[PDB]
RNA sequence: CUGGGCUACACACGUGCUACAAUGGAUGGUACAAAGGGUCGCGAAGCCGCGAGGUGGAGCCAAUCCCAUAAAACCAUUCUCAGUUCGGAUUGUAGGCUGCAACUCGCCUACAUGAAGCCGGAAUCGCUAGUAAUCGUGGAUCAGCAUGCCACGGUGAAUACGU
């Protein structure tokens, strides 16, 4: 159960954009089998030269997930920000388990 | 009147402590008292709170309160 | 005025209804002063009170004496969620 | 006893406050005009003492008569159209306190 | 005991020269008083029923008879024969004395004493009162009270219509 | 320029204040500070009111007078483990004060009403000595309004093997 919070500046947070952000970051639940309910901080901003930025923070208890991206349009950045986040969950989880198993 | 299956119902004399209003009507409760009235009615002197001689609907209670006038109070309070 | 020196009544509102006693609820009164306590002289009259963007009419009763005009002219428009 | 049952093991200064419309400070006067000591158990006062208290407490307002008066005032505001009426009729905080947060003691759970 | 005496010595002439009755026995009187209680909540716990039974036996003077259900309504989780309620019937001296106690000392105990209902008549001369607090009757005590529960005192009169029952009750003191 | 709004409210999050009582509540007596402000300003004695407050005008352009009685602590009585003599929200009535004006939308007082709450899940924060903890005091903004901010003092711990 994830609770979102989008800080739309220099842009309008339309419902289609809200649905796109919610459904793409919602697939992270498969990895981290108990995601304690936490608040997601999402920021969007667009420049004058048609560049889009997304910043995500998901403060899981021992897992501080972040990723920030800059690309052409808004949708490419959101699709490319999952890869940076999924790496950190896979990095943090498999670091704990295999090391205590020498 | 079947015997042995009824609670005791000895007579009793009522007294109203509010205004000293004597009254006679037998009651089941013994109340552990003794007093004789009206040429001999020796029984418990059961005390009680206000009877029908002082209640609002059961007696002639006049006001026990006051009223309001509002606009009168506004005229009185303001001057 | 919530003190002994009161009550507080707006001049131009008080004078207008005072000369409207001949009308006897024959003219609507269009006023802005919401900070005037309702007087006994106001009873039976209908006044239009500015609620921030328009005038809303209220018929003065006896129960309304001692209150302010604005109490019967809600400002915020709430209709649930 | 004195309008309604009052506690027995308690004290008269404390026991009286168990009836609607009376409080700790007002219990000082009704125990002063009655001329009876404050530190007296309820199951110790005689009829003469209890009689004066009931006579003294009669002048002051009590439950029922006070319970209906306050509700009558609340009703008067509901249909007159005053602002406090909509607060009373909708359960939102009546006086001058906010509503964005912390209005649960009147709105409920 | 006395209330019957005043009834048959002063109220009787008043009804006589107020209603212009032909003969003597046409004047109405009080036939019986029947008191009822409901323990429909005692479907599971059968002991609160018993507690109410000794309550009624104490308060009247005669033990009540436990009433059994006449149906098996599933809405009230009922089966036929389940003991529900109790009743005490007063006829004669006990009736008059109990009514006197009720009118002179029991009624001046209700929390909001404004007057008994003036429209509680079944339409044929019988009055049903609906007191719903336990120790309205002074006999029982607050400590002994285990569950606040109401009662149904019913007065059955020989009058043929409501109004003369109304005047008879007012003459008695209701 | 007047009026309204920035004070909305099914709800979610962050930061604080008050509690869930006996090392405590209530009643009576009494001791001990530092740092600051005061001239269209501080405002004492006296008198009145249960109270918030009112009249009054002393002295002070201040190591001089006022703000200004410090509170926890100490000493006696009572309450006797309860949703209570704990807790105070909420609300009805009656008042005070500033301001031309207190309804939206101020602060305080008197009476009465008496709610959740009996130590808080997963998780998480601060602190190494006059520190944490706890109790009072003052100042800026200010006609009025701080549980916020910036400063002052009173009482006063536990623990640190170690990386
Ligand atoms: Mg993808
Ligand atoms: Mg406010
Ligand atoms: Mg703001
Ligand atoms: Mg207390
Ligand atoms: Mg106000
Ligand atoms: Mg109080
Ligand atoms: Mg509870
Ligand atoms: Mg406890
Ligand atoms: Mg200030």
């Amino acid at each position: 159960m994830l609770k979102y919070n989008i800080r739309g500046e220099n842009i309008e947070v339309t419902e289609p954009i809200r649905d796109y952000v919610e459904k793409k970051i919602d697939k992270l639940e498969r990895y981290f089998t108990e995601t304690p309910d936490a608040n997601v901080h999402v920021n969007l901003k667009v420049y004058s030269d048609k560049n889009a930025k997304v910043e995500v923070t998901i403060p899981l208890p021992n897992l501080v997930l972040r990723a920030e991206e800059t690309s052409g349009d808004l949708y490419a950045s959101i699709d490319l920000i999952v890869d940076k986040l999924e790496r950190q969950i896979r990095k943090h989880k498999t670091k704990v388990n295999r090391k205590f198993r020498d | 009147m079947k015997t042995g299956i009824h609670p005791e119902y000895r007579p009793v004399v009522f007294v109203d402590t509010s205004t000293d209003f004597k009254f006679l009507s037998g009651s089941t409760k013994s109340s552990s008292e003794t007093i004789k009235w009206e040429d001999g009615n020796e029984y418990p002197l059961l005390r009680v709170e206000i009877s029908s001689d002082s209640h609002p609907f059961y007696t002639g209670k006049q006001k026990h309160a006051t009223a309001d006038g509002r606009v009168d109070r506004f005229n009185k309070k303001y001057g | 005025r919530s003190l002994k020196k009161g009550p507080f009544v707006d001049d131009h509102l008080m004078k207008k209804v005072e000369a409207a006693a001949e009308s006897e609820k024959k003219q609507v009164i269009k006023t802005w002063s919401r900070r005037s306590t309702i007087f006994p002289t106001f009873v039976g009259q209908t006044i239009a009170v500015y609620d921030g963007r328009k005038h809303v009419p209220v018929y003065v009763q006896e129960d309304m004496v001692g209150h302010k005009l604005g109490e019967f002219a809600p400002t915020r428009t709430y209709r649930g969620h | 006893i004195a309008g309604v049952d009052v506690p027995r093991e308690k004290r008269i200064v404390i026991s009286l406050t168990y009836i609607y419309g009376i409080g700790k400070q007002t219990a000082k006067e009704v125990l002063a005009e009655a001329g009876v000591s404050e530190d007296t158990r309820t199951r110790d006062l005689t009829e003469e003492e209890l009689g004066k208290i009931r006579e003294i407490l009669d002048r002051i307002k009590v439950e029922g008569d006070l319970r209906r008066e306050v509700n009558l005032n609340i009703k008067r505001l509901i249909e007159i159209g005053s602002y406090r009426g909509m607060r009373h009729r909708r359960g939102l905080p009546v006086r001058g306190q906010n509503t964005k947060n912390n209005a649960r003691t009147r709105k409920g759970p | 005991n006395r209330l019957k005496d005043q009834y048959l010595k002063e109220i009787v002439p008043a009804l006589m020269s107020k209603f212009n009755y032909d003969s003597v026995m046409e004047v109405p009187k009080i036939d019986k008083i029947v008191i009822n209680t409901g323990v429909g909540d005692a479907t599971a716990n059968a002991k609160v029923l018993d507690s109410a039974v000794e309550e009624l036996a104490l308060i009247t003077g005669q033990k009540p008879v436990i009433t059994k259900a006449k149906n098996s309504i599933a809405g009230f989780r009922l089966r036929e024969g389940m003991p529900i309620g109790a009743k005490v019937t007063l006829r004669g001296e006990r009736m008059y004395d109990f009514l006197d106690k009720l009118v002179t000392v029991s009624l001046p105990r209700v929390r909001d004493f404004r007057g008994v209902s003036k429209k509680a008549f079944d339409g044929r001369g019988n009055y049903t009162l609906g007191v719903r607090e336990q120790l309205i009757f002074p006999e029982i005590d607050y400590d002994q009270v285990s569950k606040v529960r109401g009662m149904d005192v019913v007065i059955v009169t020989t009058a043929k219509s409501d109004e003369e029952s109304h005047e008879l009750l007012t003459q008695l003191g209701m």
